RNA sequence: AACGAGACUCUGGCAUGCUAACUAGUUACGCGACCCCCGAGCGGUCGGCGUCCCCCAACUUCUUAGAGGGACAAGUGGCGUUCAGCCACCCGAGAUUGAGCAAUAACAGGUCUGUGAUGCCCUUAGAUGUCGGGGCUGCACGCGCGCUACACUGACUGGCUCAGCGUGUGCCUACCCUACGCCGGCAGGCGCGGGUAACCCGUUGAACCCCAUUCGUGAUGGGGAUCGGGGAUUGCAAUUAUUCCCCAUGAACGAGGAAUUCCCAGUAAGUGCGGGUCAUAAGCUUGCGUUGAUUAAGUCCCUGCCCUUUGUACACACCGCCCG
């Protein structure tokens, strides 16, 4: 078949993944998020938070 | 007195001749091409900067609990005008502050001890005290 | 007092004694500030006064101190040049060498015509910058 | 903990955020006692989603 | 805490309202009661203290009520 | 004395208003005489409270300004310390009554303003209230200083105590009393 | 400034004299706590605003007849 | 009668009252040790300076966070129909400290490139689904948001001295914050140790500011653009210079047209710091402290908005409509 499939991902944009579907761009990490920013908010009424400020 | 009493300004500016008169303190020979820290542009206009500073370095030893090589420079360290870009602070040099404090311990004046820092000896402390008087027997405070 | 001399010639570049030694010395190019305040105290006299009031006795050990750099012990991190590339020494150069050494280095990298001799003759930016909104001379 | 970040998906319209806050609280109580006990009466008698960690010792 | 101005204020505030102190509680009313009248004439924050601490700030602008610049063309 | 401060040096008695215009707007004296010219930060919250506080420290607000002395209270002071020291060596008074006339001969008598007639441009002439007075004399003659040492080799304290001889005895060499004149002969054609 | 009282505060205020007209008094303090005991007020600022307002009432009530 | 307004939630400002603390302090000695007679005295002691010692000491003012209380136009004087309220003053924290939440109806506003939300259409093996290389940085030009500057109220070199909101390895897949010791001018290297965190970094020993030298009205030592050579760090890879450091080079710019933005009290402005993105890297954004003014207590002139009355050939609503 083939003797190569991948090449080295270890650092950078491409190496994390968030949790959408392995979706990106929208670059998080904060405090162990791993959490798209979209759903997040839809997250907001969901534990972990609940809006007070 | 304790030398919490007088005028710092003074006591520095007496200290440092002190130190130079009784052959104390042996030097590093870069004295003549060191810029002193990563913030200036200059060297000083000073010749005898090296006594000077060493002055600040064991006063500083008297109030403060006593710290490394590190905190000397932190104590030390300025701001950094880095041109069009904004200014920030930044930290000076440390390879002179390392030669600073093992010339005061070649004297004994200060001494590594326990819980991670050097701390001034009392023959030290005896010296700081002993020309801090002199302070007040000069002018007259 | 001291009404002896004012302005003067040293090599290349036209020195005034208005101005005190070591800022009047700057003028020369391969020479800044903090490369004079260096060789004046390795010279070991005063930067306290003008350069009107140097002897000539003092100003010609001014200019061995200065182009023997390291024999007279100033380090060679703190030298223009170290391995120029190919001729194999740390160097020192001064004002009418430099212009000389500068546009050799252009001629070199035409030469041998990398990236940066075509950015040279083509006039735009060697390093890494956006000319989309940099420029003007023409709108 | 605070998270600041869009009010927005898709960055378009006046640029607005939004200041979410989480506050934790910490409190301990201090005994000396046999450790049997303790452990007995602690684990039992807790309404509410509260969590409790014994320590063997500390003092 | 403070800065090297805010800490004069502090230290001044405190050491008249010290002397007061001392006063109210081993010495009479009339005592300190002249003392007050004196302090509180010329009030500059001696024995009494600003409300007064940094708003806290909101996006759409560098400072708490200061904003960005708004451009229409 | 030793029931009223001075200034550190610089008595507030034998100083006078020598209007009765312009008192209760002018006041150094009363008590308000003080060791330093600093505030705890109150000094505006009503219209009445601007007034009460002192000339001298109403001087050195007004004195820092255009952007980079913004937020230098303290250097600020450095200023006018010097300034009486130098308008006692160089004239010989108590050099507060100096202050108090440079401030009093500043102050515009008329003013104008604009009124809108036809979509062009016309004037009428008004009067000027004495807290109005006081406020553009304290900023008119320390825009002379401002601007006099921004090239020349003098210090701005040495162009400040000029400043105010200079207006405390009209001779139309300062900043201030030209432009007084300026806005009265304005006042006198369209009025 | 502003503060000109709602509905909410000036509906029970008037119900709570005419029940309760005996257990005044026309200081502020005793008043209120007087309010806190017959009655449950949710709130303590609500609480602060309605004895307020019985008390500026009970002076006027003391002359002629009040119409609401 | 209902929704919005208000009420409400959070935050700031008032407690020597209440509750309780070696993962927080203070005071008190017990102290013994160091220090100088520095003051009475002699060096001891008494007093002064911090640190170790501190307890089976005492306390909770400071710090921390919980339960409570306090402010209501409450009192007084004016004014108002004497109603609803408004103005001044006493007490004092004055009836507005700042945010969160927010109606009916609408827009052919933005988003199919957040979505394993989704219709229809297209494409689907010579693929619009994988590796290698290049590009999104390419410039005779036009515009916007900002940053740094044009100096003496300054720059430069030494000396003194103050803070807060946070954050940190054991996580994603390979990675944190750093004290201390040693080596180097510096970037940095190297050896050891702590930290799950009011416990270790950090009593966050920050900047402006403050104090003393030097420069002298000079495109100057102001300004640091452009550009040559050399040294380090990250990575699999650094060329079209990733970033950082050293020496040299030394431009425009000497207060800015027509126009125009933003702001009312710890506010504007000056000044530094933390978080976010991050293998390496903020001139950005989001928060936080520190220094801290001038001017107003108004008005409908401009721009715009709410309510009533009036006129209309308008309703795709004056950006409308319409005439020769």
């Amino acid at each position: 078949q083939q003797l190569y499939w991948s090449h080295p991902r270890k650092f950078g944009q491409g190496s994390r993944s968030c949790r959408v579907c392995s979706n990106r761009h929208g670059l998080i990490r904060k405090y162990g998020l791993n959490m798209c920013r979209q759903c997040f908010r839809q997250y907001a009424k969901d534990i972990g938070f609940i809006k007070l400020d | 007195v304790t030398v919490k009493d007088v005028n710092q300004q003074e006591f520095v500016r007496a200290l440092a001749a002190f130190l130079k008169k009784s052959g104390k303190l042996k030097v590093p020979e870069w004295v003549d091409t060191v810029k002193l820290a990563k913030h200036k542009e200059l060297a000083p206009y000073d010749e005898n900067w090296f006594y000077t500073r060493a002055a600040s370095t064991a006063r500083h030893l008297y109030l403060r609990g006593g710290a490394g090589v590190g905190s000397m420079t932190k104590i030390y360290g300025g701001r950094q005008r880095n041109g069009v870009m904004p200014s920030h602070f930044s930290r000076g040099s440390k390879s002179v502050a390392r030669r600073v404090l093992q010339a005061l311990e070649g004297l004994k004046m200060v001494e590594k001890d326990q819980d991670w820092g050097r701390k001034l000896t009392p023959q030290g402390q005896r010296d700081l005290d002993r020309i801090a008087g002199q302070v007040a027997a000069a002018k007259k405070k | 007092p001291e009404k002896f001399q004012h302005i003067l010639r040293v090599l290349n570049t036209n020195i005034d004694g208005r101005r005190k030694i070591a800022f009047a010395i700057t003028a020369i190019k391969g020479v800044g500030r903090r490369y004079a305040h260096v060789v004046l105290r390795k010279a070991d006299i005063d930067l306290t006064k003008r350069a009107g009031e140097l002897t000539e006795d003092e100003v010609e050990r001014v200019i061995t101190i200065m182009q023997n750099p390291r024999q007279y012990k100033i380090p060679d991190w703190f030298l223009n040049r170290q391995k120029d590339v190919k001729d194999g020494k740390y160097s020192q150069v001064l004002a009418n060498g430099l212009d000389n050494k500068l546009r050799e280095d252009l001629e070199r990298l035409k030469k041998i015509r990398a990236h940066r001799g075509l950015r040279h003759f083509w006039g735009l930016r060697v390093r890494g910058q956006h000319t989309k909104t940099t420029g003007r001379r023409g709108r | 903990l605070r998270i600041t970040t869009r009010k927005t998906p898709c960055g378009e319209g006046s640029k607005t955020w939004d200041r979410f806050q989480m506050r934790i609280h910490k409190r301990l109580i201090d005994l000396h006692s046999p450790s049997e006990i303790v452990k007995q009466i602690t684990s039992i008698s807790i309404e509410p989603g509260v969590e409790v960690e014994v320590t063997i010792a500390d003092a | 805490g403070g800065g090297h101005v805010a800490q004069i204020y502090a230290i001044r505030q405190s050491i008249s309202k010290a002397l007061v102190a001392y006063y109210q509680k081993y010495v009479d009313e009339a005592s300190k009661k002249e003392i007050k009248d004196i302090l509180i004439q010329y009030d500059r924050t001696l024995l009494v203290a600003d409300p007064r601490r940094c708003e806290s700030k909101k996006f759409g602008g560098p400072g708490a009520r200061a904003r960005y610049q708004k451009s229409y063309r | 004395t030793p029931d009223i401060k001075l200034f550190g040096k610089w008595s507030t008695d034998d100083v006078q208003i020598n209007d009765i215009s312009l008192q209760d707007y002018i006041a150094v004296k009363e008590k308000y005489a003080k060791y330093l010219p600093h505030s705890a930060g109150r000094y505006a919250a009503k219209r009445f409270r601007k007034a009460q506080c002192p000339i001298v420290e109403r001087l050195t607000n007004s004195m820092m300004m255009h952007g980079r002395n913004n937020g230098k209270k303290l250097m600020t002071v450095r200023i006018v310390k010097h300034a009486f020291e130098i308008i006692h060596l160089l004239t010989g008074e108590n050099p507060l009554q100096v202050l108090v006339n440079a401030i009093i001969n500043s102050g515009p008598r008329e003013d104008s303003t604009r009124i809108g007639r036809a979509g062009t441009v016309r004037r009428q002439a008004v009067d000027v209230s004495p807290l109005r007075r006081v406020n553009q004399a304290i900023w008119l003659l320390c825009t002379g200083a401002r601007e006099a040492a921004f090239r020349n080799i003098k210090t701005i304290a040495e162009c400040l105590a000029d400043e105010l001889i200079n207006a405390a005895k009209g001779s139309s060499n300062s900043y201030a009393i030209k432009k007084k004149d300026e806005l009265e002969r304005v006042a006198k054609s369209n009025r | 400034m502003g503060r000109v009282r709602t509905k909410t505060v000036k509906k029970a205020a008037r119900v709570i004299i005419e029940k309760y007209y005996t257990r005044l008094g026309n200081d502020f303090h005793t008043n209120k706590r007087v309010c806190e005991e017959i009655a449950i007020i949710p709130s303590k600022k609500l609480r602060n605003k309605i004895a307020g307002y019985v008390t500026h009432l009970m002076k006027r009530i003391q002359r002629g007849p009040v119409r609401g």
